[PDB]
RNA sequence: AGCGUCGGGCCCAUACCCGGCCGUCGCUGGCAGUCGGCAGAGCGAGAAAGAGAGUGGCGCGGACGCUAC
RNA sequence: GCCACGCGUCCCCCGCGAGCGCACGGGGUCGGCGGCGAUGUCGGCUACCCACCCGACCCGUCUUGA
RNA sequence: GAGGGAGCGAGACCCGUGCGCCGCGCUCUCCCCCCUCGGGGGGGCCGGGCCACCCCUCCCACGGCGCGAC
């Protein structure tokens, strides 16, 4: 795919970092939910 | 002159770096790193001296030759291959050695070797089964592990140790290896109740028992 | 001598190396600029809506420039007025596909053969899948595979069409040089539909597959590819 | 020291109404009646056994009369626990309604 | 030459 | 296991797809370049054309090949 | 986060650096293995007979139609 | 799992080697530091725009409202 269209490195390099960061936020919201009911 | 450093950019996925080449020019620090710009042998004789040749052309040629072959690229050999392993099989787990003349027996795993074949030992005392190799593909993983972490089993044993030659007599060294691993493990298996009975016992199917259906 | 010639031959290869690199960097920059383009195109069509509803009116979007046609039935016993049209659209085999720019002239023919085809308005991903996976150019009257850009530059360099991406751009934006871009493409040999078909004979509205099924063509492509 | 294989019956070949493509074979395994269930057996080595008049070799032993045709469970067939299987040589129709020993030892676990 |  | 309205799932044709093989047609395609101590082994590449003359400033070596009906 | 990095000169405003490895890369390889055997055993498509499963109306001809 | 002579290099001061085109990119030819047990693994090494937060307001597009003009 790169031999034909090389920009795919950046297009598939992003959309990974994005997802990991957003996964961190999902977990942070769950722990803060436990903090809100407990506190 | 410089010792070889590791790859600077980490691996996220096979063949894709984490960082971009523009941050990389910096990290490598290219801003301050620009550049610009036998066959004949002499020998003595008891005459003169003879200048002999090495690697002389062959005295006979054959009647016809096969041609050259093309360069394929990705085909590494077996020694150099990477060796996989299932999640179930960790050292300690109990295996069902299904196929060989030692059929359906229950036996403890020690270690994957370089080749990828499994080191297995159905305690010779109990099962009458020595240190034997097997293959993963022909083996069931039970969920009944034990904490085998603390023994310093010898390094010397290996694939070439188990490799066939071409009568078989049992070596004293073989007897030592068996005895040496036994003295270490046997109390842990005799500590847990009924388990030595289970090990002496052999696995075997019977009526109304279907592998897909049941679970273990 | 074979001294000065060696050094000269090295300069010639070095020049052609730098040239190939430069074409590579150029290619990259066209593609990133088109990503920015597509993103903009998609957002604005919503923004027009939100603001329209705020005022209380209705936003009517533009008519679709492009349609993706598929022949669903076979070669036996077909009216000759049809056959002529069909072979003008290059639909000689069953489960063959073609792109078609729209206008009164084309749409009246597709009306005349409604029962034999299934068409609609295809999405961008479907265009990628089709071109990339099954791209085969008509080069010197020969069905040759679209595996390197050289094969394109030789033929279409005169329209500044150097790569798969520019091709895509023209297709989705039905630009100037559609005729040449499509006539370059060999009729798409699509396979039989995974999952199945509802009923070959009848129109969509009476529960069939023929005729205009605007967007559901994408679902059908995913089942056929 | 016991039964180390699941039972299956050779129901018939792959076939339409008036044509049978006998290079493929249909198994009906005992106690399995759903496509969920047949995902276990995938990949497994089947083995049709038979016995013949004259004495033949036997690997690891003296020559027996028994012989074998090895095979392989290809993929599921149908919705009610039937299953396709492709044997290395094509099967005889005599065997219709008989036993085949599906083994276990290409495990998928 | 600028690379130099 | 009938009648009417419908869902998922599922079955196979010498039809469709991917791959192997035979023959024919088309490209009026390519190949006489096996140019060897008179040698230096390329001319598939996005862009009309030249690996062009000159003149001032030790060891003796290198596979197949082409009945051109 | 960036396929952004001599100096001098030009514009708008403030033609030769070499070196070494990895591989989803112009069509599969192992530099990996195991069993049987000199008088009853191995291979032997075709061709000899028998069995089973499915398929299957006797040829030539005139004929719109066998 | 069809196919089977792709050549790399060194150059008329040599005569080799058969991992070679296209394509992705690691280290050394800079210098320091850090961690797990000489080997293995890390942090990096300085300049410049851009967008990131907050204060100001220019050009075009489209929509709405108001005053005014034809
Ligand atoms: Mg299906
Ligand atoms: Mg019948
Ligand atoms: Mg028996
Ligand atoms: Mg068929
Ligand atoms: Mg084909
Ligand atoms: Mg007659
Ligand atoms: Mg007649
Ligand atoms: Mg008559």
């Amino acid at each position: 795919m790169l031999k034909l269209n090389p920009y795919a490195k950046t297009m598939r390099r992003n959309t990974i970092l994005r997802q990991a960061r957003n996964h961190k936020l999902r977990v942070e919201r769950a722990a803060a939910a436990l903090a809100a009911k407990s506190d | 002159k410089g010792k070889p450093h590791c790859s600077r950019n980490p691996v996220l996925v096979r063949g894709i770096g984490r960082y971009s080449r523009s941050a990389m020019y910096s990290r490598k620090a290219l801003y301050k790193r620009k550049y610009a710009a036998l066959a004949t042998v002499t020998k003595p004789v008891g005459g003169g001296t003879r200048v002999v040749k090495l690697r002389k052309m062959p005295r006979y040629y054959p009647t016809e030759d096969v041609p050259r072959k093309l360069l394929s690229h990705g085909k590494k050999p077996f020694s150099q291959h990477v060796r996989k392993l299932r999640a179930s099989i960790t050292p300690g787990t109990i295996l069902i050695i299904l196929t060989g003349r030692h059929r359906g027996k229950r036996v403890v795993f020690l270690k994957q070797l370089s080749s990828g074949l499994l080191l297995v030992t159905g305690p010779l005392s109990l099962n009458r089964v020595p240190l034997r190799r097997t293959h993963q593909k022909f083996v069931i993983a039970t969920s009944t592990k034990i904490d085998i972490s603390g023994v310093k089993i010898p390094k010397h044993l290996t694939d070439a140790y188990f490799k066939k030659k071409k009568k078989y007599e049992i070596t004293e060294q073989r007897k030592v290896d068996q005895k040496a691993v036994d003295s270490q493990i046997l109390p842990k298996i005799k500590a847990v109740p009924q388990l030595q009975g289970y090990l002496r016992s052999v696995f075997a199917l019977t009526n109304g028992v279907y592998p897909h259906k049941l679970v273990f | 001598n074979f001294a000065e010639l060696k050094i000269k031959r090295l300069r010639k290869k070095f020049a052609q190396k730098m040239l190939r690199k430069a074409r590579r960097k150029l290619i990259y920059e066209k593609a990133k600029h088109y990503h920015k383009e597509y993103r903009q195109m998609y957002r604005t069509e919503i923004r027009m809506a939100r603001m329209a509803r705020k005022a209380g009116n209705f936003y009517v979007p533009a008519e679709p420039k492009l349609a993706f046609v598929i022949r669903i039935r076979g070669i036996n016993g077909v009216s000759p007025k049809v056959r002529k049209v069909l072979q003008l659209l290059r639909l000689r085999q069953i489960f063959n596909g073609t792109f078609v720019k729209l206008n009164k002239a084309s749409i009246n023919m597709l009306r005349i053969v409604e029962p034999y085809i299934a068409w609609g308005y295809p999405n961008l991903k479907s265009v990628n899948e089709l071109i990339y996976k099954r791209g085969y150019g008509k080069i010197n009257k020969k069905r040759i595979a679209l595996t390197d850009n050289t094969l394109i530059a030789r033929s279409l360099g005169k329209y500044n069409i150097i790569c798969m991406e520019d091709l895509i751009h023209e297709i989705y934006t039905v630009g100037k040089h559609f005729k040449e871009a499509n006539n370059f493409l060999w009729p798409f040999k699509l396979s039989s539909p995974r999952g199945g078909m509802k009923k070959k004979t009848t129109h969509f509205v009476e529960g069939g597959d023929a005729g205009n099924r605007e967007d559901q063509i994408n679902r059908l492509i995913r089942r056929m590819n | 020291s016991g039964r180390l294989w699941c039972k299956a019956i050779f129901a018939g070949y792959k076939r339409g109404l008036r044509n049978q493509r006998e290079h493929t074979a249909l198994l009906k395994i005992e106690g399995v009646y759903a496509r969920d269930e047949t995902e276990f057996y995938l990949g497994k080595r089947c083995a049709y056994v038979y016995k013949a008049k004259n004495n033949t070799v036997t690997p690891g032993g003296k020559p027996n009369k028994t012989r074998v045709i090895w095979g392989k469970v290809t993929r599921a067939h149908g919705n009610s626990g039937m299953v396709r299987a492709k044997f290395r040589s094509n099967l005889p129709a005599k065997a219709i309604g008989h036993r085949i020993r599906v083994m276990l030892y290409p495990s998928r676990i | 030459r600028g690379l130099r």
